[PDB]
């Protein structure tokens, strides 16, 4: 399997390989080269949303739940879904106090998200008032407004 | 004009030489003991002095700057949402004492200005941040209570929020993504109308 | 399209010998990815099982391979990083590269 793996990845490289050899068709090479012109306006998208990604996904992590101590699932809760943000997926059910619990685990033992903080009473302790605004500047900010500046430098 | 821009680049690579590629110096200064070799070219002129001319340049004062602030960020994160306790623990001890040092250099920056300082947005948020990183370090110190702890907690994430985003006022002088988002100033007026629109229906 | 649907194939499922469902699974998914659609709900071994057929009997896509423990054996830290990248290509950069070239 390990052999497959690699396999599939040679794969990929091989059939990238197509767009180099067709560089000579007179229609489609000329915009084929002029894609490396277009780089440094991708890392500039690129730079803004890790900004973005990194900063919000800190904030929600720290304001929801407490203390995860899990490396993959940090990762996947502070980087994965913002991303998935940027093609229209709302960031987080949990931003939002009725779309809740019962895809939580209280101990790491499940693979499953680390449940929201509690308060004396058994129901969660975070603020809607400041977590939604912040999902919804943030997805104004990816969605729309990056994605058009980056289709304007493109023009 | 061309001859302002060359004298400012000459003093901004310092002794260094301007035709030097941004790369070498970079990994040279990751790596100390290349310095010491022939990979970095110093224009202006003995192993001492070269270490010396090295580390004097303000360019490698801002890359080794910068690469302190990610740091900062990155334990800033791990203390907030991995060790994040009723009593802090070392870690965080180091935050508050990076801080402090910020700090105290926001306070000279403070000093040798008036109060021109705060009309620029910039400072203004820096100030923000300071005010806002204290006071949850008052909410955070009761540690019998279990909700000013939290309230800590959220007043540093969002100081946090407003850290990391400075990065993007630092990294204004890369000379490719410096232009660009200088430019984002000159489109507020269109997302002001498209805004408005959007509201009204 | 073809790059990311053989990539992603093999490296989950392993002899499918249906046609219909080889062309489904690596030419249709990836397209329909273009229109905002996650191409895999497979590409997390959190979101899968009890939509699959070990035995090609059914109508449902064949079932990922498993290891000498009943667990599934892909890497999703291989999976993953592709499928962003694939829809961050397609849906966003191509799509307003278009724009610009109509313009
Ligand atoms: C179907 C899967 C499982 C196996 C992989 C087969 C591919 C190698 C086939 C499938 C779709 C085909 C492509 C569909 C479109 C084009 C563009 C075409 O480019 C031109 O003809 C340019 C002509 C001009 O410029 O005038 C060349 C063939 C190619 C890559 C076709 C030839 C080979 C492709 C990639
Ligand atoms: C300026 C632009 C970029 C943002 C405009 C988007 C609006 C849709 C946001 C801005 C302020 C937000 C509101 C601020 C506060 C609240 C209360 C909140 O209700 C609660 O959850 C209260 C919880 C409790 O009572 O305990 C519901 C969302 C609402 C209207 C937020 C929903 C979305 C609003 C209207
Ligand atoms: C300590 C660890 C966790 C950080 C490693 C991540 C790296 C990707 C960061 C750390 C230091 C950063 C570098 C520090 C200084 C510079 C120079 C900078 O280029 C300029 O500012 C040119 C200025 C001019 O031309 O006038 C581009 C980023 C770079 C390589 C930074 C980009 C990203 C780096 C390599
Ligand atoms: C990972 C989370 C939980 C902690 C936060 C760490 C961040 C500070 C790291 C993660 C991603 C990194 C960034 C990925 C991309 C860029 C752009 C880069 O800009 C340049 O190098 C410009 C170079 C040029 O213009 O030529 C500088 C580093 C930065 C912010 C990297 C350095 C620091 C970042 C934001
Ligand atoms: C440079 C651009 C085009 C890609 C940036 C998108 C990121 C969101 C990708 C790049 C690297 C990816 C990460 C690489 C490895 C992992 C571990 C993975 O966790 C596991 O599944 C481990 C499985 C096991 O432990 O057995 C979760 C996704 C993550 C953070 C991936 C999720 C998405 C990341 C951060
Ligand atoms: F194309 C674009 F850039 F969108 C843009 C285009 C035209 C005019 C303005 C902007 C712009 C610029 C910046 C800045 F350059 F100043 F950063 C923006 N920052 C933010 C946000 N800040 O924080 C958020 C992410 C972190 C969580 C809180 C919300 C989003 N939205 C911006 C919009
Ligand atoms: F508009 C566009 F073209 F996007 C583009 C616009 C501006 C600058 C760069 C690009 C570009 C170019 C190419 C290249 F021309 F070099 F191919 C790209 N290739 C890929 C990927 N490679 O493989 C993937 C598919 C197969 C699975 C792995 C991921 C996507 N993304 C590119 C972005
Ligand atoms: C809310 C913003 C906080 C800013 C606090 C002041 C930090 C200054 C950043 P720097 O001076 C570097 C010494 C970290 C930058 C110019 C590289
Ligand atoms: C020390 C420890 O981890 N105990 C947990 C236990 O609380 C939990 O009920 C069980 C099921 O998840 O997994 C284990
Ligand atoms: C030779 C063969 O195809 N056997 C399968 C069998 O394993 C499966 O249990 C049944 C229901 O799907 O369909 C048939």
């Amino acid at each position: 399997y390990s052999g497959r793996v690699i396999f599939c990845l040679d794969y990929i490289i091989f059939t990238l390989r197509l767009i180099h050899i067709f560089t000579v068709s007179r229609n489609l090479g000329p915009k084929i080269i002029m894609l490396q012109r277009m780089l440094i306006d991708v890392f500039f998208f690129l730079f803004l949303f890790a900004v973005w990604m990194v900063a919000f996904g800190v904030a929600r992590q720290g304001i929801l739940r407490q203390n995860e101590q899990r490396w993959r699932w940090i990762f996947r809760s502070v980087i994965y879904e913002p991303y998935l943000a940027m093609f229209g997926q709302v960031p987080s059910d949990v931003d939002s106090t009725t779309y809740d619990f019962s895809h939580c685990t209280f101990s790491g033992n499940e693979s499953k998200p680390l449940c929201v903080e509690l308060d004396e009473h058994n129901l969660p302790r975070f603020p809607e008032w400041i977590t939604i605004p912040l999902v919804c500047i943030y997805m104004l900010s990816t969605n729309i407004l990056l994605v058009n500046l980056l289709v304007a430098m493109f023009g | 004009q061309p001859g302002v821009q060359n004298f400012l680049s000459k003093q901004w690579y310092g002794e260094i030489s301007r035709d030097t590629k941004n790369w070498k110096i970079i990994l040279c200064l990751f790596i100390i003991p290349l310095v010491g070799c022939g990979l970095v070219s110093f224009r202006k002129k003995k192993l001492l002095w070269y270490y010396v001319a090295f580390f004097t340049s303000p360019f490698v004062v801002f890359s080794w700057n910068v690469v302190f602030y990610i740091a900062f960020l990155l334990l800033f994160a791990y203390v907030l949402l991995m060790d994040f306790h009723s009593v802090p623990h070392t870690p965080e001890l180091i935050l508050y004492a990076l801080v402090f040092v910020l700090f105290c250099d926001e306070v000279r920056q403070w000093y040798m200005n008036g109060v021109n300082y705060f009309t620029d947005l910039w400072n203004v948020m820096d100030t923000l941040g300071l005010f806002y990183f204290i006071a949850g370090i008052v909410f955070r110190l009761h540690s019998s209570n279990k909700s000013s702890l939290y309230s800590g907690r959220v007043i540093f994430c969002l100081d946090y929020i407003i850290f990391t985003l400075r990065l993007i006022h630092i990294f204004t002088v890369s000379r490719n993504l410096g232009p660009k988002i200088i430019m984002l100033q000159r489109m507020l007026i269109d997302v002001f109308f498209f805004l408005f629109l959007f509201a009204v229906w």
